[PDB]
């Protein structure tokens, strides 16, 4: 930056993500219980 | 009767020319940025290969 007559701008952000699926009486199986669902397109 | 300036700064090549005469109003210099000094204390002097030579 000194020897090539230039400046730089740095941006930084720090973040965590959690989706929380507590135990429910209806589905105790961790592998198939989930708090979200999706519609996917038709075919392959 | 015209002003003569001998060029004492070492630029002149006597094997190329002895004298230049001109209309000096037809010669123009554009000053985009006047002589600027910056002082630095962090960073690096580096080679064209990207090796550090002074930190």
């Amino acid at each position: 930056l000194m020897q090539q007559d230039s400046k730089a701008l740095r941006v930084v952000f720090r973040v965590g993500f959690q989706v929380a699926n507590p135990m429910t009486r209806l589905n105790p199986n961790e592998a198939t219980r989930y708090p979200a669902g999706v519609i996917i397109p038709a075919g392959g | 009767g015209f002003p003569l300036n001998e060029v004492t700064s070492g630029v002149w090549d006597a094997d190329e020319a002895i004298l230049l005469g001109a209309d000096w109003s037809k010669v123009v210099i554009g000053i985009r940025q006047d002589i600027t000094f910056d002082l630095f204390s962090e960073g690096v002097i580096s080679d064209s290969d990207g090796k550090v030579v002074l930190n």
